[PDB]
């Protein structure tokens, strides 16, 4: 789908869950 | 241990 | 899920909960890949060994969960399967080589702001992400420890292992087709899936693009969070030209 991946209560709103910096911060 | 769910998808 | 925490409200929009009708209890986790379809584990469905052959009638799907045993009216949606669609080369005899199927479902579902799916990681995605040390999410209402069941759905981030640590740890021929992850012992921090949250999924939020995919199917462990063990997962990447002939031929 064109909006797949996009969480509406999070990317949609442009605020961002309590771990997912963990995740970024891993990809070195 | 499971709340029961509407019947209309269990027919 | 060993050693997570409780989800956030819409934190993971696409996970579903396969559902068995009788008696009514959580049989695995899958995902939303679209309105009409769902991907999970081969072995939530066809497990032989175990006298396990479920039929579409046999089951429900649950959408749009928080909670794991409440029926959460106004949020979750439940739907039939019109069909199950299991990969041709599944090895249930052997390693679970190939543990991915699809789940065509009656009617579409509407998305909101609880369900919502993921992607399919492309060549270039999976190419990039799919490295040691890169971690993902999986997500699940499963067991809280190996020998206990949550409130709500659980979440714990793991770091992508090695291949050749993947291999030794383990009796059991790995594949291609499968990847794992967890902590090692001498990192401190834990974590697994465990009996409930196999046919969910690990996803990764791509940097380049800000969209979540799912890289992986949780598949199978040997106990769970044992050290010196880590989580095996479906490669989804590797499996994606089935899934597509899938449903460019039956969707
Ligand atoms: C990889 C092998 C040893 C075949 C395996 C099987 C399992 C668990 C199940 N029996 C599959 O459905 C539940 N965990 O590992
Ligand atoms: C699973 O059950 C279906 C439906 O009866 C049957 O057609 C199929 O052969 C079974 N598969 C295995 C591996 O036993
Ligand atoms: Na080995
Ligand atoms: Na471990």
């Amino acid at each position: 789908e064109a909006d797949c991946g996009l969480r509406p209560l999070f990317e949609k709103k442009s605020l961002e869950d309590k771990t997912e910096r963990e995740l970024l911060e891993s990809y070195i | 241990d499971f709340e029961e769910i509407p019947e209309e998808y269990l027919q | 899920i060993v050693e997570g925490s409780d989800a956030e409200i819409g934190m993971s929009p696409w996970q579903v909960m396969l559902f068995r009708k009788s008696p009514q209890e959580l049989l695995c986790g899958a995902s939303l890949i679209s309105d009409r379809w769902v991907l999970t584990a081969a072995h939530c469905l066809l497990y032989p060994p175990w006298d396990k052959n479920f039929t579409e009638n046999d089951l429900l799907v649950r959408i749009g969960k928080h909670s794991r045993t409440r029926y959460e009216r106004n949020i979750e949606k439940i739907s039939m399967l019109e069909k199950i669609y299991i990969h041709p080369r599944y090895n249930w005899r052997e390693n679970l080589d190939r543990d991915i199927a699809l789940m065509k479902l009656k009617k579409p579902v509407a998305f909101s702001d609880y369900i919502h799916p993921v992607c399919l990681p492309d060549r270039e995605t999976a190419a990039s992400l799919l490295q040691a040390g890169y971690k993902g999410r999986v997500t699940g209402w499963g067991n809280l420890k190996e020998t206990g069941q949550p409130s709500v759905l659980q979440v714990v981030n793991l770091p992508i292992v090695e291949r050749p640590v993947c291999k030794d740890s383990t009796r059991i021929r790995i594949t291609d087709n499968m990847f794992c992850a967890g902590y090692k012992p001498d990192e401190g921090k834990r974590g697994d899936a465990c009996e409930g949250d196999s046919g969910g999924p690990f996803v990764m939020k791509s940097p380049f693009n800000n969209r979540w995919y799912q890289m992986g199917i949780v598949s199978w462990g040997e106990g769970c969070d044992r050290d010196g063990k880590y989580g095996f997962y479906t490669h989804v990447f590797r499996l994606k030209k089935w899934i597509q002939k899938v449903i460019d031929q039956f969707g």
